[PDB]
RNA sequence: AAGGGCACCACCAGGAGUGGAGCCUGCGGCUUAAUUUGACCAACACGGGAAACCUCACCCGGCCCGGACACGGACAGGAUUGACAGAUUGAUAGCUCUUUCUCGAUUCCGUGGGUGGUGGUGCAUGGCCGUUCUUAGUUGGUGGAGCGAUUUGUCUGGUUAAUUCCGAUAACGAACGAGACUCUGGCAUGCUAACUAGUUACGCGACCCCCGAGCGGUCGGCGUCCCCCAACUUCUUAGAGGGACAAGUGGCGUUCAGCCACCCGAGAUUGAGCAAUAACAGGUCUGUGAUGCCCUUAGAUGUCCGGGGCUGCACGCGCGCUACACUGACUGGCUCAGCGUGUGCCUACCCUACGCCGGCAGGCGCGGGUAACCCGUUGAACCCCAUUCGUGAUGGGGAUCGGGGAUUGCAAUUAUUCCCCAUGAACGAGGAAUUCCCAGUAAGUGCGGGUCAUAAGCUUGCGUUGAUUAAGUCCCUGCCCUUUGUACACACCGCC
């Protein structure tokens, strides 16, 4: 609506306050080491970051 | 002045980190700066275990991603001033430094 | 669908004519028949609206009511 | 009638499409543009502001 | 879109200072990180840039969550006659030191 | 380690310490005739046990056990 | 210190930055023969090298696109002015870059060339430039509902073990 | 159809179990306004799916255009933009109505045209992933058989984990997969070193000592890079190297491949990661600014806000947790870990020592830590040692329920979690059946990571204690290969 209820619902926490830094999705998010990236968002870019598969 | 400096080196691959340590101490030994042997901090292993599939179907397989951070410390303790003496870093990509005075 | 309420009617603005809410006299003597909202941001350019019981500026220049 | 109560096919090898089936049938034997090939194919403003507001 | 003119000219003159414009895809961000003091939110920025893209004055690229609009030569002269500058002033990306 | 592991680390290190002490300071003729007694009783007195652990796998509770599966 | 970040989060941030920079340049310079990016970071300034098969298109007229790209990454990543510089460099053996070869294959397919005609053309180019082996797979639907996969192989190709990491280039 | 071979997702011999009981959770069903939805070995603690709001896709309502752009209208005499008060509304949404101002070309109306969608189709697709299959299989060159398609190579046999090798041999020489490889564990009193790891020695201390022990014993007491004011790397960390190859011996074997036993040796089979030709209309359009087509698009299937729901219960099933007890429970004392996390782009949320208050969950000050620097010598549980209980649904069990007190959160009812005091239900070892497993393994037992403002009965790892049986077979169940038959070749979900 107008400027007092369009974004009035608080989002300082919870699952609605964080999204995929790649595709904005709000499910299966990885926050470890400040990754802020999806489960699938991350598997695509894992080698570019440097997360190599050793074992 | 008398001064003492410490250079810490952080990297992801062992070979580069060993090279940059080796030529740093080698240059200082020729330069008669007293060098304390490069002490190796324990390696940090950042482990992220996700699920291979992008959906829910499968036979419950897990993918273990691994990241290794290697840290070294090199102490230069010469009787005279040091920062004006040594002014080259001779770094290769993948190696990050942080100069620090021994007071800190 | 089949919404129980009828379609809500949006407000249609009156499309008023020219303001003209101030008069001159004897070959020109300005007389404001309205109020000025006395906030500094509002200034003397805008005219505080006059209602049947309260006075409210066009901006948010407060509102004064006489009891 | 080809589905179960859940909605899964009881004959997954019986193609439900009239246009296409289990096999891929190549259009015109792989000829024409935008198609699989064939054997034949195989062979400055800031200073402007300064002079504007200086006077 | 209901951009006030002080907001519209602020966006345009920033785009003339550098032909590029980076804005996160976020309608709910209260202020663009650049031109924050003009108090025009990120929503007005993105909708302003999409109108130029439709008219062909700017070319849009989209990375992960960020737009990277680039000023085009077709939009160069439009920005000249909109903000009323002679054909002497050029963006920093167009010319540097020469 | 735990209580049992520290116990075995004690008896192993004690039997190792004096036999290496004899080797360093006295003749090894005495070392050999006390070492053969130690090995004939328990070789773990002078040789460490190599077994440590085994990593857990992503399909069961432990290293080799697997989670129960159902067919119907 | 407190104003700093832990080394574990710092290195993850560097990998995130490299991944996003790679993806943006993939979406921007793909038709310009983009191959890869090597970033060399020193505390004084960060150098970003764009390896491409065609430098004269990555940089525009009079180098306009270079300063356009440097400016657009300064504003994104909040780099200090003049603290990041971008170089364009031509990659030798363009036929041995899987990214470049796959880009050329997409360019042919969008042009409408037949799949067999295009794939055999790129296999000849890779073997001409010198490679132990190569293999292209084109999968999807063309002119019909049913999808299909075609595989064009020749030469040596390994699949398993550590040597795959430093002997196989994939796109 | 026959014949070989292999496998604890097959058995044998056993261990722990599940199915029996209560409860947590996921499916089906019933009910519902909605109880959103995908998936039926290879679905059912799976979608990292532990949902109060958000998430949300479902239901009931109400705002917003965030409908670009082009054209035509209307328009500075106003296109239009907001709004104090009252009603009205769940709402302090000027959402609408009475009400008069304010905003000034940005919009509004109409026609075309966008755009977005966790809307549909995974049987239109990409990518990824799962399974067949981690089984051992697969393919060129030259030569031989052939008129061809093809075949031999790629095999009677021995052997191996393995078409892994050896041998027969119209094949010879290869390639992929296996192996090799990377990571990890296990030994280096050998090398390079460490005030962000220490250890010995020494100097002060603190105590027990005195029978006197006196270079006596203890000290995580302080110090000796407080740089002039000890040395060293055994313990710890991490780099480079070494080290194991069936190496030696004995036996079997075509005396070949290899197999068995033993010695010395840290180790004579450490676990993973990767993983072929192909197939499965396998799963994912609800991961994506991956995506075709279709649907919807202003009374929206967009988006926001409020409430509810995803939890709802005659029943069925799956993964599990806790138990049925004395090989135990309770009380107290003693006492040992290792993975590993830690203060934030947006982003609001860190780990916590020490002191003070309360019985508790907790609260308040003082710090430390962006980290081998602080938590932290991670004083963990199990276990060990003493006390009570005494075979009794009992001091086993802690479901169900009442009252009260804290914490997080805007919001705790349909109880978020935790704490205290009350009740004390089934369960007396579980039918037919059925799962997992060969050494630091199973199992008992806790602890970190993810999820997280609050959160583990889940999962992912780690450490502690630590076994019984076996070194085999095709009996059951499957899988592979060869022969064989075929009217199948979209290939038995066939054809007819
Ligand atoms: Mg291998
Ligand atoms: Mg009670
Ligand atoms: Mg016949």
């Amino acid at each position: 609506g107008h400027q007092q209820l369009y974004w009035s619902h608080p989002r300082k926490f919870g699952q609605g306050s964080r999204s995929c830094r790649v595709c904005s999705n709000r499910h299966g998010l990885i926050r470890k080491y400040g990754l802020n990236m999806c489960r699938q968002c991350f598997r695509q870019y894992a080698k570019d970051i440097g997360f190599i598969k050793l074992d | 002045a008398i001064h003492r400096i410490r250079i810490t080196l952080t990297s992801r691959n062992v070979k580069s980190l060993e090279k940059v340590c080796a030529d740093l101490i080698r240059g200082a030994k020729e330069k008669n700066l007293k060098v304390k042997g490069p002490v190796r901090m324990p390696t940090k292993t950042l482990r992220i275990t996700t699920r291979k599939t992008p959906c829910g179907e499968g036979s419950k397989t897990w993918d273990r991603f691994q990241m290794r951070i290697h840290k070294r410390l090199i102490d230069l303790h010469s009787p005279s001033e040091i920062v004006k003496q040594i002014t080259s870093i001779s770094i290769e990509p993948g190696v990050e430094v942080e100069v620090t005075i021994a007071d800190a | 669908y089949t919404t129980p309420k009828k379609n809500k009617h949006k407000r249609k603005k009156v499309k008023l004519a020219v303001l003209k809410y101030y008069k001159v006299d004897e070959n020109g003597k300005i007389s404001r028949l309205r109020r000025e909202c006395p906030s500094d941001e509002c200034g003397a350019g805008v005219f505080m609206a006059s209602h049947f019981d309260r006075h409210y500026c066009g901006k948010c220049c407060l509102t004064y009511c006489f009891n | 009638d080809g589905f179960d109560s859940r909605g899964k096919r009881e004959f997954d090898r019986h193609s439900g499409s009239d246009r296409s089936g289990l096999k891929h049938e190549d259009k015109r034997g792989g000829s024409g543009s935008h198609n699989w090939g064939t054997v034949k194919d195989e062979l400055t403003l800031d200073e402007w502001k300064a002079i504007q507001n200086k006077d | 879109m209901l951009m006030p003119k002080k907001n519209r000219i602020a966006i345009y003159e920033l785009l003339f200072k550098e032909g590029v414009m980076v804005a996160k895809k976020d309608v709910h961000m209260p202020k663009h990180p650049e031109l924050a003091d003009k108090n025009v939110p990120n929503l007005h920025v993105m909708k302003a840039m999409q109108s130029l893209k439709s008219r062909g004055y700017v070319k849009e690229q989209f990375a992960w969550r960020h737009f990277y609009w680039y000023l085009t030569n077709e939009g160069i002269q439009y920005l000249r006659d909109y903000l009323h500058l002679p054909p002497e002033i050029v963006p920093a990306t167009l010319r540097r030191s020469r | 380690g735990g209580h049992v592991a520290q116990i075995y680390a004690i008896r192993q290190s004690i039997s190792k310490a004096l036999v290496a002490y004899y080797q360093k300071y006295v003749d090894e003729a005495s070392k050999k005739e006390i070492k053969d007694i130690l090995i004939q009783y328990d070789r773990t007195l002078l040789v460490a046990d190599p077994r440590r652990c085994e990593s857990k796998k992503f399909g069961g509770p432990g290293a080799r056990a697997r989670y129960q599966k159902s067919y119907r | 210190m407190a104003v700093q970040i832990s080394k574990k989060r710092k290195f993850v941030a560097d990998g995130i930055f490299k991944a996003e920079l790679n993806e943006f340049l993939t979406r921007e310079l793909a038709e310009d023969g983009y191959s890869g990016v090597e970033v060399r970071v020193t505390p004084t300034r960060t150098e970003i090298i764009i390896l491409a098969t065609r430098t004269q298109n990555v940089l525009g007229e009079k180098g306009r696109r270079i300063r356009e790209l440097t400016a657009v990454v300064q504003k994104r990543f909040g780099f200090p002015e003049g603290s990041v510089e971008l170089y364009a460099e031509k990659v030798a053996t363009r036929g041995l870059c899987a990214i470049a070869q796959a880009e050329s294959l997409r360019y042919k397919l969008l042009g409408g060339l037949a799949v067999r005609r295009a794939c055999y053309g790129v296999l000849r180019f890779i073997m001409e430039s010198g490679a132990k082996g190569c293999e292209v797979v084109v999968s999807g639907k063309l002119r019909g509902q049913r999808a299909k996969s075609m595989k064009f192989v020749d030469g040596l190709m390994i699949h398993s073990g550590d040597p795959v990491n430093y002997y196989v280039d994939t796109a």
